[PDB]
RNA sequence: GAUUAAUAGGGACAGUUGGGGGCAUUAGUAUUUAAUAGUCAGAGGUGAAAUUCUUGGAUUUAUUAAGGACUAACUAAUGCGAAAGCAUUUGCCAAAGAUGUUUUCAUUAAUCAAGAACGAAAGUUAGGGGAUCAAAGACGAUCAGAUACCGUCGUAGUCUUAACUAUAAACUAUACCGACUCGGGAUCGGCUGGAAUAAAUGUCCAGUCGGCACCGUAUGAGAAAUCAAAGUCUUUGGGUUCUGGGGGAAG
């Protein structure tokens, strides 16, 4: 039977999407299927920080290291794997953004 | 919607209720058959001429007030566009179409569009054939589209 | 560039100006659109260039940009700034020195020129220039 | 409820032009003059193109989608 | 002496919209590879390592160049295209929807055997081109076995011109045209009123045509999953095309 609307992608209109490389297994992938969270990574750890802030050394605008900046792209197949997403229960599955 | 699965939409165009002519506009059937008859011969559509008459000298449906429409008019006045707006403006895109394919010959999605174009004047040479408005052996080809070009 | 060297001095010249990821990654919201426009400039100095710009469109409502908020440019109107933007540039290159042209394409004068040329089109924000590059430059 | 047989005024007047009864458009006619020879020219509310003044020859109206604006301070009655 | 003018259909016209298409042009990093310099013993690759590469200098850092492909981030249940498919700039070439119409034409139309136009990949013929990845192949490793899932390389292809091939879970697995019927906001394109600023190819409020899509719900449908249509079919009949008739052998 069915399991899905979207069958987990977003290709609503037309009938095909450019396919994309996965950041973790490397498989190709449509785009607007595979997960995605582009977050905003920091270089160094927390505590970490602290220690290279005094050992700094140019001026100090109070802006602090560079944040790292992770484009992030998924396949399923590994995507959950990693427990990016874990298999949702029944009624769950259309919740968006949690 | 013609030659359309899925696309299919409304342009606009209601002819107001009351089928008498304005009030403000005062023109014997004559007056405007003169501007209509005389437009006409500066070389005019009855599909453009109407639209003047509307645009520029407020007469909203010459049919309403005359009791004539447009290309009657121009008929009974020997003012006829001897090949009908319809036939003649597709058979004119239709060929514009063949020449951007010359220096374009692979242009494809133009290959198709042509092939519609040129399926609909078969329709209307269909039609207007059988209504004794066009010589039964008119013939649309290449030959009959580039001697209108001359 | 090293341009000329006066005994344990080195002396340089305008080769290249730019950004950093810090920036670019910075302002790049899912909501908005992105803008870019490369110009050919002639500086009366016989240098050529190459000039990138960066923009995004701005919001006005108070509804800080969401999957509800669109802030969308009709491609019409980001061409429409393109050929405005990369105008206004090529003018006033052919109009200055290399010396000048520099110290104004690290200042925010441009910034506010291209605002206001802008907010007849599409309201923008984070106007950069991203990157400009020495084409060829004379020695005379 | 509602009667379809005595709609509403305000009703009627949102919908689209061909939602309802009796149906009629929108489009209306406009006696133009000029901002110089005065001369009082009528204009249809959806001119599809650019008009003269047969007087002089400046410009009164621009065409558009629906709309047409018109040049300048020129005046405008709305017959009907 | 010639019915209206079909919330039927064809044309004219008007601003506008689109990653629709064809020629041009034009970038941008990156991958290779090369020059110019710079050091120094390890690089690379895996779970571990191993063939691999390297002081006739690797990996590495800076500049630059050649080359072939590719268009990132913005790029989303958003857009266009008959479908396959389509995202750097700019310029041409013919095309398209929708909206707007007190413009013409007035059945011109719906669908369709024949009969044609297209149709990613892979594949084929004859030339180009050859950077990356890579079927076959050559090797390492893993295994009781590995010509397999990892790793090192590599030919055809992948790119292109001109021919040919037509299939694909060519998928919404849901034929096209038409009319109806629940609620609701948010969208993309056009239009019409209005308000603030301001006088903006902007913003918002309110309409409304047309286009993806979603939310809620049905004393309507179903075998159910579920369906706003997969509904208005035992209260069994709007028009038309194609298809099936237990399974396997079998497409
Ligand atoms: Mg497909
Ligand atoms: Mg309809
Ligand atoms: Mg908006
Ligand atoms: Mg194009
Ligand atoms: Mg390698
Ligand atoms: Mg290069
Ligand atoms: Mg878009
Ligand atoms: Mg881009
Ligand atoms: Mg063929
Ligand atoms: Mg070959
Ligand atoms: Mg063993
Ligand atoms: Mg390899
Ligand atoms: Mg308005
Ligand atoms: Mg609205
Ligand atoms: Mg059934
Ligand atoms: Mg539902
Ligand atoms: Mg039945
Ligand atoms: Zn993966
Ligand atoms: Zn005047």
């Amino acid at each position: 039977p069915v399991k899905r609307r979207n069958a987990g992608r977003s290709q609503k209109n037309r009938g095909h999407t450019r396919t994309v490389p996965c950041t973790n297994c490397g498989r190709q992938v449509a785009k607007d299927k595979a997960v995605k969270r582009y977050t905003v990574r920091d270089m160094v750890d927390p505590s970490s920080k602290r220690d290279i802030q005094q050992k700094l050394a140019f001026e100090n605008e109070k802006q602090g290291i560079p944040k790292l900046y992770v484009k992030l792209q998924y396949c399923i197949s590994c995507a959950i794997h990693s427990r990016v997403v874990r298999v949702r229960c029944a009624e769950d599955r259309r919740i968006r953004r949690p | 919607m013609q030659m359309k699965g899925k696309g299919k939409g409304i342009s606009g165009s209601a002819l107001p209720f009351k089928r008498r002519s304005p009030k403000w506009l005062h023109m014997t059937p004559s007056t405007v058959v003169d501007l209509s008859v005389k437009l006409a011969k500066k070389g005019l559509t009855p599909s453009q001429i109407g639209v003047i008459l509307r645009d520029q000298h407020g007469i909203p449906q010459v049919r309403f007030l005359t009791g004539q429409k447009i290309l009657r008019i121009l008929k009974k006045n020997g003012c006829a566009p001897q090949l009908p707006e319809d036939l003649y403006f597709l058979i004119k895109k239709a060929l514009s179409i063949r020449k951007h394919l010359e220096k374009n010959r692979k242009d494809k999605d133009s290959k198709y569009r042509l092939i519609l174009v040129e399926s609909r004047i078969h329709r209307l040479s269909r039609y207007y054939k059988l209504n004794q408005k066009l010589p039964p052996k008119w013939k649309y080809n290449a030959q009959t589209a580039s001697a209108l070009v001359q | 560039v090293i341009d000329e060297v006066d005994g344990r001095n080195a002396k340089t010249s305008f080769y290249g100006l730019d950004i950093t990821r810090d920036r670019l990654c910075s302002m790049i919201r899912k909501w908005q659109t992105l803008i870019e426009a490369r110009v050919d400039c002639k500086t009366n100095d016989g240098y050529i260039i190459r000039v990138f710009t960066l923009a995004f469109t701005k919001k006005t409502s108070a509804g800080k940009q969401s999957s509800t908020s669109t802030c969308y440019a009709k491609s019409s109107q980001v061409r429409a700034i393109r050929r405005k933007i990369n105008t206004f540039i090529t003018n006033e290159a052919a109009k200055l020195g290399i010396a000048e042209f520099s110290k104004n394409l690290i200042g925010e004068d441009y910034t506010k020129k291209i605002e206001k040329e802008t907010k007849n089109i599409f309201p923008l924000q984070n106007i950069t220039i991203r990157k400009v590059k020495v084409l060829k430059r004379p020695k005379l | 409820e509602r009667d379809l047989l005595n709609p509403i005024y305000e009703e009627e007047k949102q919908k689209n032009k061909f939602k309802r009864l009796i149906q009629a458009p929108n489009s209306y006619f406009m006696d133009v003059k000029c901002a110089q020879c005065q001369n009082i020219q009528m204009i249809f509310s959806n001119a599809q193109s650019t008009i003269i003044c047969e007087k002089c020859s400046a410009i009164l109206c621009k065409p558009t989608g629906g709309k047409v604006q018109i040049q300048a301070g020129c005046a405008f009655k709305i017959k009907n």
